[PDB]
């Protein structure tokens, strides 16, 4: 940022080497600062309804065992959704409900609108409702896409079974990857591909599980 | 091989895209350490 | 002694409280992300 | 970890004899001090080494990357 | 080949300690808990409930770790020492079965998770436990670390063995004035109180209960607690005649002079004098208003339904302070441990948990109500998943406390701290040396000298070798090698069999007791002073050494005192050892060919009534022998082998008996900072700071101590051939000097193991921290401050790496902590490269890197570097002695003596140090090497005992080497006889940490802290060093003044300010700024600190102003 004082150089740098630190140009060798100092060791009714919103947000979180990092970045978005005043006068669960599944599939993870919701009373719509909403308010478009390839994750490791899924996995992928191309794939529930994918390596696989279990 | 690191119970030549997946392509054990570089180095043996 | 340079016995209670300076109160470094440690004196009086 | 490959004093190579050493105490079970004698060493601290030193590598070689 | 009487005890103790484990009391306390404790924890409070909704429960019923009903170990975990690699903590999750109440015929229940609990390794439920050198492999981890050692956030850490005070027993203190205080601190369960009593004045004597308002005379309490009779008081707590007589009657008096008549008023005085209620409640003020106190005051220990037992029972504790008060002496100091009870990570992490897991049904509650709260259709709601949601509280809570050590307990409001540690891994010896040891905690302040020294009582159940001086606010001590700390028992069927003996219940004494007999206490509670106590006695003890309630529940009769006790509690420290009956042992000699032959073993003699686990009070009253060879028909027991006494640390050194015992603290003090091979999965683990030593070597001379800890397949320490010898000039106090072509020839070469862990995080801005570099100009090569890394940016295996470079390449995002927004389009991409720099002394070499994933899945990327040290001049070495010291010069070859057989002694070492010193059992250990490495067998030597050194002789003399160890040397210099024999043989020299190549430090003029602008503290951070007022002052009396103004002024904070001549005050520049004048300012120099010094002053209200005047003329 600043220049040299002689040389007028503006590359510097700091010798570490004697235990001095100090600060210099490779120009003209003069220093810039020696003795390197360096540190060591209210009434709002905003105050309250946020700081809430990350006790009510952080509880939901860690039921799914999402990163508590995404809370973070979810949060905000609570914050921006606060700033239209979209957040006021609905239920408090699909406000957060869906600030929070806007964050998770803005980093494309695996959580499924129909597992979130679960956690409630409700039907996989009032929060079908509130998300797609919100996406008329605060202007969103391009970043929500859902994919097969992470909910067979997820699932593999639920299904019991044994290490042979893993080749089942990289199986049932390749599988499931034709089927896009196969053009069935759109106007469906992705679960519902990924499930029947799974089931159908599986028993390619010969293993044999229920149909129950699967939609477990 | 030549190619960039290994699992640690598969001990398994991995190599891995830019940003791909912290797991070992075969084995779904996670660690993976980095496999020796094929550069020279010297020692002076005293 | 008041030749009043102090000016009697009334600036014994505090009227205008002296605000130390930054430099007795450094802000703790920044570190990485938005909040840096407070350092005490700093919160306090920012109360008071 | 291996036998050294000469005493801490005398400079007499030892690195050689830890074969040997054992192999002739298995096979051929015969007493310690006999055995090293005919295999060689008089000086004592040539000696020590052979008699000392647990031999740690094959505790560590359980470890190796391919199992 | 019969086995001798003699020393085939022996076999004993490593059959103790083959299948009952060395490390068994950090085990056992844990197993106990998760099979049992949760069982109960769970059975107190198994229903939460609302108020609310009337139909509602929810009705616990199991708990379970890690099994869920599947197999019998749990299906899938994570294996520990790749859990360790991740920073990861080693869990086995819960589960619990639940009843709920949602809809119309429900009841129902499952198998559910509440959250996690980090078990301990080689546990019950530990994956490791219970496998032999298979799994050992394929687990990637040591077969030989003892394990009970939690692993949490990746670090590696334990809870220490927690000593605490005897809890719900009496004790009595005298004092210079006071009156002797006598106290009882009961608690089980809820409340934890305490209770004090004394004397207040002059013979009137008073209860001190913080529950109360003050106090009472103990006669109106005594009245009120249900004896009537007065003047059967004095009968009772007094005596019959002796002195006692007067003294506790001019306390009866002054009952006499107000009320009596605990039927109505009598109880009235206390629960008038009693604090309130806190409103509600209040109902109670009644003459059974205090009722409840006397029952409940500070004793749970009696509590029940009529006085009797708890009236005679604070009765017969006032006889103990009245008995003081007749004479001093005849009390009780707390020092011996029968006053003091240890306790384990059992109870803790129990406490701890019923806490959590209270918090846990509070607050599940109170989420409960708000679905509750509002109705919904007809409210129903499975109630059920929202566990999850509300949990942690269970687990991420309690990894708070296991890893930090804060405990806090809402529910006995009582906090400890500093009760873990990192587990400290230097050598094999610290592994179990942190492990198995014992911290005290409170100690008042440290101004007594009485909670310090070593009590002779301590024989044998404690190690009486080390007490170093890490003591601050605490004491640390270890235990014996065998010792099996008792758990808690049982109760009742103990006093039911009592009085099956024929003891007579307190309600039938005769109101006169302590003329007759003594009394049975149990747990300091009185039941019955039987008839004829000494029958009693040994009628007792035959039952526990055979038939009903083993180990514990010891027992002791009394004599001064007149009592006999038996008491049950957990938490104690207890030792095996052989009873004799008759003359001879109870061992009959064919007994041990039956046991070495394995069919047999331990914990089958208390079955067969030949050894049982005593008590330092048991012991006290009981009588013992040291070898076989010394017996008389009055004694009791033996003890199986004398040297059990010195601790794990302690065996280690040869011929103790030898020494004085300082040297042997200190050696406990050092042996476990000797470098050495740590555990067979050295090099795979990573670890923070890790020496360890390129050509490890069995110790010449063993000891029957070592062999069982496995000692000698983890050995640290070289078996150095080293003369005792002046040399040089270079030796003086301690100072070794080493031997170049033998030090170079791969003698005492150290490696040393760094890691560099840096995680990587995603910001909120949806921002990945990334790793790429290698900028390379100029024709395809890198910069040098860069190099060292490869095309992945990340370092890379083996490659030299030398100070300032990079050894990972780290660049931070620019706008991390900036407001996402749903706008973007081109650059996320400004990058801040902040790279960790390589810094040191030395050149160093990357080994091994490792790219992973934290719990969370956050990218983690740890390298770990080496160094392999040459012993430097400057590097502290042991005698493994107690001698402790610094290589002087380093010869070369040809230098120092050789003689006959052409050997150079190698280390060569100051003779002064052993007679100050005065430790001779070293220079025996010179002989007993060279006579071992001769005959080729490892020769032993052990506390009270090893091999008789007479013969030693005879080993060498026909071989050559002189009857006692000295022998003829050539100096190396001149090559002439030396004038006098030295004395030189194999010695066993360990080298230890505080290599010097890390403490060396230096400063030119580095960083200041911002606040006093004068140079930061110690190594690391930046250099800079301390003068104390302890030190300052002493240039003073030299009378320099020019060296001060240089020091503590000119060359620390030099500083310029600009005051102002009229109303003298600081300021900037020009300008006064109190007086806007920018004139009558004068600049002169002063230290930055006396600056702070004012703008802080003048910050609080006060003002040094400085009135001034020029040096010269006048
Ligand atoms: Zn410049
Ligand atoms: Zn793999
Ligand atoms: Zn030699
Ligand atoms: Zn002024």
């Amino acid at each position: 940022m600043p220049v040299c004082k002689n040389c007028h150089g503006t590359e510097f740098e700091r010798d570490l080497s004697n235990a001095n630190n100090d600060l210099v140009c490779k120009a003209c060798g003069v220093v810039s600062e020696d003795n390197p100092i360096v540190s060591e060791v209210a009434l709002e009714s905003r105050e309250a309804t946020l700081n809430n919103a990350r006790r009510k947000l952080r509880a939901v979180s860690y039921a799914l065992h999402i990163p508590e990092y995404i809370t973070d970045a979810a949060f905000q978005w609570y914050k921006l959704a606060l700033a239209n005043n979209f957040v006021q006068g609905r239920r408090s669960q699909n406000v957060i409900a869906s600030c929070l599944y806007v964050a998770c599939r803005k980093e494309k993870t695996h959580h499924m609108l129909i597992d979130f919701s679960s956690r409630l009373q409700v039907s996989v719509y009032s929060i079908g409702a509130t998300f797609l909403k919100m996406v008329k308010k605060l202007h969103i478009t391009e970043l929500p896409l859902a994919d097969p390839s992470l909910f067979i994750q997820h699932f593999a490791e639920k299904l019991d079974l044994a290490d042979k899924k893993i080749k089942v996995v990289k199986d049932a992928v390749k599988l499931a990857q034709r089927m896009s191309k196969d053009w069935m794939f759109e106007g469906r529930r992705p679960a519902g591909i990924a499930g029947a994918c799974i089931l159908l390596a599986c028993r390619m696989n010969n293993l044999r599980r229920t149909h129950t279990e699967i939609v477990a | 091989a030549t190619l960039k690191y290994i699992c640690a119970e598969c001990s398994s030549k991995l190599s891995l895209s830019r940003t791909d997946a912290v797991r070992c392509k075969d084995c779904g054990h996670r660690i993976l350490l980095k496999a020796r570089t094929k550069r020279l180095v010297q020692f002076e043996a005293r | 002694d008041a030749t009043v340079p102090s000016g009697r016995p009334e600036t014994y209670i505090w009227r205008y409280l002296p605000a130390p300076p930054v430099c007795i109160r450094p802000s703790v470094m920044m570190q990485d992300s938005p909040a840096s440690n407070e350092d005490d004196l700093t919160v306090k009086l920012t109360e008071i | 970890m291996i036998v050294p490959v000469r005493c801490f004093s005398c400079g007499k190579v030892v690195g050689d004899k830890w074969e040997s050493y054992l192999n002739l105490l298995q096979e051929d079970e015969l007493d310690e001090g006999t055995a090293l004698s005919r295999l060689g060493l008089k000086r004592y601290c040539c000696r020590r080494m052979i008699l000392t030193h647990v031999d740690l590598i094959e505790k560590f070689l359980r470890y190796n990357p391919l199992e | 080949d019969e086995i001798n009487t003699a020393q085939d005890k022996w076999h004993l103790l490593p059959a103790f300690l083959k299948v009952k484990g060395l490390v068994k009391q950090h085990l056992d306390s844990f197993n106990y808990f998760v099979d049992t404790d949760l069982k109960k924890i769970i059975k107190a409070n198994q229903l939460i409930l609302s108020d609310v909704d009337p139909e509602f429960y929810l009705k616990y019923v199991d708990i379970r770790v890690g099994k869920k009903s599947s197999s019998s170990t749990k299906d899938y975990l994570t294996p520990p020492h790749e859990c360790r690699l991740r920073d990861m903590t080693y869990s086995a999750p819960i589960y619990v079965d639940i009843e709920y109440t949602r809809g119309r015929n429900i009841i129902m229940h499952k198998d559910v998770e509440i959250g996690r609990m980090p078990i301990m390794l080689r546990s019950n439920k530990c994956i490791l436990y219970d496998a032999d050198e298979s799994k050992m492999a394929k687990l990637n981890e040591c077969p030989l670390d003892p394990g009970g050692y939690f692993i949490v956030n990746g670090t590696e850490k334990v809870i220490l063995v927690q000593e605490q005070l005897s809890k719900n027993r009496i004790i009595v203190e005298a004092d210079e004035k006071k009156g002797i205080v006598q106290a009882s601190v009961t608690s089980s369960t809820h409340e934890r109180k305490s209770k004090t009593y004394v004397i207040t004045k002059n013979g009137k004597i008073y209860l001190k209960h913080n529950s109360i308002a003050e106090e009472i005379p103990i006669a109106i309490v005594l009245k009120a607690c249900g004896i009537l009779s007065d003047l059967e008081i004095m009968q009772l707590v007094c005596g019959n005649d002796s002195s006692y007589q007067d003294i506790f009657a001019v306390n009866l008096e002054e009952s006499s002079k107000l009320d009596i008549y605990t039927q109505q008023q009598a109880l009235e005085y206390i629960g008038a004098k009693v604090k309130t209620m806190r409103r509600q409640k209040l109902t109670i003020l009644q003459e059974g208003i205090e009722a409840i106190a006397t029952t409940v005051i500070a004793h749970l220990t009696v509590e029940a339904l009529d006085f009797r037992e708890k009236a005679l029972y604070i009765a017969m504790m006032t006889r103990r302070v009245v008995m003081a008060m007749y004479n001093p002496k005849m009390i009780d100091d707390r020092d011996y441990v029968g006053n003091k009870r240890l306790e384990l990570a059992g109870q803790l992490i129990s406490l701890l948990f019923e806490d959590l897991f209270k918090k846990f049904n509070n607050d599940f509650k109170l989420s409960i109500d708000k679905v509750l709260k509002k109705p919904n259709r007809a409210m129903e709601y499975d109630a059920l998943l929202s566990i999850n949601v509300h949990s942690n509280n269970i687990t991420s809570g309690l990894n708070r406390a296991i890893s930090t050590g804060n405990w806090s307990l809402k529910r006995f409001k009582m906090e400890r701290a500093g009760v873990t540690h990192v587990l400290s891994r230097l050598s094999y010896i610290s592994a179990l040396g942190m492990m198995t040891r014992i911290s005290s905690q409170f100690e008042k302040s440290r101004k007594v000298s009485g909670p310090r020294a070593l009590q002779p009582s301590q024989f044998g159940m404690l190690c009486t070798a080390d007490t170093p001086e890490g003591e601050a606010c605490g004491l640390v001590k270890n235990l014996a090698l065998m010792t099996h700390i008792t758990t808690d028992d049982e109760e009742e069927p103990i006093k039911k069999l009592c009085y099956v003996l024929g003891v007579e219940d307190i309600t039938l004494i005769d109101s006169a007791s302590l003329h007759l007999n003594y009394g049975v206490y149990l747990n300091g509670t009185l039941i019955g002073s039987i008839r004829f106590p000494t029958k009693f006695v040994t009628q007792f003890r035959h039952l526990r050494r055979t038939g009903k309630v083993s180990e514990f529940i010891s027992i002791y009769s009394n004599s001064h005192q007149m009592a006999v006790h038996i008491a049950t509690d957990g938490g104690r420290i207890c030792r095996p050892l052989i009873i004799v009956s008759d003359g001879q042992s109870r061992v009959k000699d064919i007994h041990l060919r039956k046991l070495l032959d394995g069919e047999l073993d331990f914990d089958d003699f208390l079955k067969l009534g030949l050894v049982e686990y005593l008590d330092v009070n048991e012991e006290n009253d009981s009588y013992i022998a040291l070898y076989e060879k010394d017996i008389v028909p009055s004694m009791t027991h033996l003890e199986i082998e004398p040297f059990t006494i010195l601790g794990a640390v302690a065996g280690l050194i040869p011929y103790p008996h030898h020494n004085q015992s300082p040297r042997n603290t200190y050696q406990c003090a050092m042996g476990k900072q000797a470098i050495g091979a740590i555990a067979y999965n050295q090099f795979k683990r990573i670890d923070t700071l890790l020496y360890l030593m390129t050509y490890p070597q069995q110790p010449m001379v063993k000891t029957k101590t070592i062999e069982l800890i496995d000692y000698d397949k983890l050995p640290a320490g070289q078996n150095a051939t080293v003369a005792v010898m002046s040399y040089s000039g270079y030796d003086i106090e301690d100072a070794l000097v080493l031997n170049k072509s033998s030090i170079d020839r791969g003698f005492g070469r150290c490696e040393t193991r760094r890691k560099t862990t840096t995680v990587l995080k995603r910001y909120a801005n949806h921002t990945q921290d990334i790793i790429g570099g290698m900028r390379v100009d100029e024709n395809g090569d890198p910069i040098w401050q860069h190099q060292s890394l490869g095309p992945d940016g990340l370092g890379e295996v083996g490659m030299k790496v030398q100070s300032g470079q990079i050894y990972i390449n780290k660049s931070v995002p620019t706008n991390s902590a900036d407001a996402p927004n749903p706008n973007n389009v081109n650059v996320q991409t400004q990058y801040r490269e902040a790279p960790v720099i390589y810094r040191g002394p030395e050149p160093s070499h990357i080994d091994q890197v490792m790219m992973s994933v934290s719990d969370n899945d956050q990218a983690l990327i740890k390298v770990l570097l080496r160094q392999n040290r040459r012993p430097e001049l400057g590097d502290k070495f042991s005698s493994r002695h107690g001698q402790k010291g610094v290589c002087g010069i380093i010869v070369k070859q040809e230098d120092m003596p050789f003689n006959d057989q052409g050997i150079v002694p190698d280390i060569i070492m100051n003779p002064h140090g052993f007679p100050s010193r005065m430790t001779v059992g070293k220079m025996i250990e010179l002989i007993s090497g060279k006579a071992g490495v001769l005959n080729g067998t490892l020769e032993y030597g052990t506390c009270f005992g090893g091999s008789k050194l007479e013969d030693m002789s005879k080993i060498l003399v026909d071989q050559g080497f002189n009857y006692s160890g000295k022998d003829m040397l050539y100096s190396g210099i001149t090559g002439e006889c030396l004038q006098a024999y030295i004395f030189f043989g194999p010695i066993y020299y360990q080298k230890l940490k505080h290599m010097v190549l890390d403490k060396m430090h230096a400063r030119a003029r580095g960083p200041r802290a911002v606040l006093t602008r004068q140079p930061t503290e110690g190594r690391s951070r930046d250099g800079g060093l301390r003068l104390g007022e302890m030190e300052r002052d002493c240039v003073i009396a030299y009378g320099a003044s020019q060296l001060l103004l240089e020091r503590l002024m000119i060359s620390s904070d030099a500083f310029e300010v600009d005051v102002c001549d009229k109303c003298g005050l600081m300021g900037y520049s020009g300008w006064c700024t109190t007086c806007k004048s920018a004139e009558n300012i004068i600049k002169m120099t002063i230290p930055y600190a006396a600056k702070l010094l004012f703008q802080e002053l003048l910050s609080m209200n006060i003002a040094p102003r400085l009135r001034l005047e020029d040096i010269f003329q006048q």
